[PDB]
């Protein structure tokens, strides 16, 4: 996304942890899953902790 | 939705070790959680499997559960059988609002030699074609274990419509007998050529074929 | 000051008495309050577990 | 508490691979870490593997050490034996506070073909049976790899009480011979019907006999 207007842009994004592993599996696939975020100022990557809360 | 396809027939000796597979349709099988429900004949369903490998506290070891994304298949694995496992296994998934059940599979234990069964098929009285009907009747005695499956061919052609079949039961002998009535109108009857009534145990087919006069 | 209370945890086929010599209670030991959770002597696995 | 088990002899030719296993009989060989020691023949052993797979300085990267789940054992895997790697190899565990050492490995690199054992048991001297005195003489000569595995059977049953077994000897024909020696009273002797001296080499076992007159 580039933000073409003159005010900053408020960007906001969500990280599911899944309930378990099977849970994670079933939904987004198998495999290591991983999300990168970067910006000029901004970097930040994230990887999910599935668990029972 | 989506539809999933078990065996009717699986069949081993004691301590040996059987798999019955569960097959979908459409959609990935690893896209949603399976069970695995087994039905003890007069008891209510329990369940031996959720989210596709998991057993309830309380269920043997020897159950497993497993997703074949190749085959697109779901297995249950009994280890080491008992003489109680022997059930109906119902396969079941998941989709946007909707559940899935399975065909269902009839477990036996084998206690005496399999045996196929023997396929006696008679055509309409003329009597009751006199009534303006027609029946069908095949016979099926004498085969182990009790899972049959009957299929009616209208001189080439399958035919569902009007069959009647009956749910196997024992025997004075410990062997199971079935039978499975074909209902038609006599135009019907003396229209066609041939009419056929196919009996499929443990994989093996016995046809026999009736024809007017 | 603070006033302890037990949890109430109950673990079954793991190993729960890890301890060192480092916490020196006449003996191997550990911290009085934690439990350092090992897996089964007999399977080297440590399962997935839920405690609330 | 536990015990490891190893095998009493591998043999392979120079330059071959032998893996010598090591078997952990209670508990995960994984749940702690497993070394290997080296003893070269009348020497202090050295360490060839720790950490079940590690090497300290100075050991040849053919000595590779390896666990498996499955069989519950550990594995030292030697690639191009050399002559230097003649000795008796030691696997090593440990529990919760006692430190568990394997029966031993006597490793030999072939330098002849293999023989099999030439057994013959002496029973009691009548000169001897004048002293109270009673004394059986097993005695096995040329055999190779050596290593030997005397079993003791008075008319059917194992008798390790007076047993003691000479360690194997190179003979002046470049083979192994040992001797062995079950001291009894001579109402033991005249008790049994027959005293058996089994001989085991390469798991081929052979059985020479004795008897009172």
């Amino acid at each position: 996304y580039k933000n073409t207007r003159k005010s900053p842009a408020l960007i906001v994004w969500g990280i599911h942890h899944s309930v378990s592993t099977a849970e994670q599996t079933k939904l987004y696939g198998s495999g290591n899953k991983l999300v990168t975020v970067g910006s000029s100022n901004y970097q930040q990557s994230f990887v999910p902790s599935p668990g029972a809360r | 939705n989506f539809m999933l396809t078990q065996p009717h027939s699986v069949s081993e000796s004691p301590g040996k070790t059987v798999t019955i597979s569960c097959t979908r349709s459409s959609g990935s099988i690893a896209s949603n959680y399976v069970q695995w429900y087994q039905q003890r004949p007069g008891s209510s369903p329990t369940t031996v499997i959720y989210e596709d490998n998991q057993r309830p506290s309380g269920v043997p070891d020897r159950f497993s559960g497993s997703i074949d994304s190749s085959s697109n298949s779901a297995s249950l694995t009994i280890s080491g059988l008992k003489t109680e496992d022997e059930a109906d296994y119902y396969c079941q998934s998941y989709d946007s609002s909707n559940v899935v059940f399975g065909g269902g599979t009839k477990l036996t234990v084998l206690g005496q030699p399999k045996a196929a069964p023997s396929v006696t098929l008679f055509p309409p009285s003329s009597e009751e074609l006199q009534a303006n009907k027609a029946t069908l009747v095949c016979l099926i005695s004498d085969f182990y274990p009790g899972a049959v499956t009957v299929a009616w061919k209208a001189d080439s052609s399958p035919v569902k419509a009007g069959v009647e079949t009956t749910t196997p039961s024992k025997q004075s002998n410990n062997k199971y007998a079935a039978s499975s009535y074909l209902s038609l109108t006599p135009e019907q009857w003396k229209s066609h050529r041939s009419y056929s009534c196919q009996v499929t145990h443990e994989g093996s087919t016995v046809e026999k074929t009736v024809a007017p006069t | 000051g603070i006033d302890k209370e037990a949890m109430g945890f109950t673990y079954s086929g793991i190993r729960t008495n890890g301890a060192t010599s480092a916490c020196r209670r006449s003996g191997s030991s550990f911290y009085a309050e934690m439990k350092w959770l090992l897996s089964n002597t007999d399977n080297a696995a440590f399962p997935q577990m839920t405690k609330s």
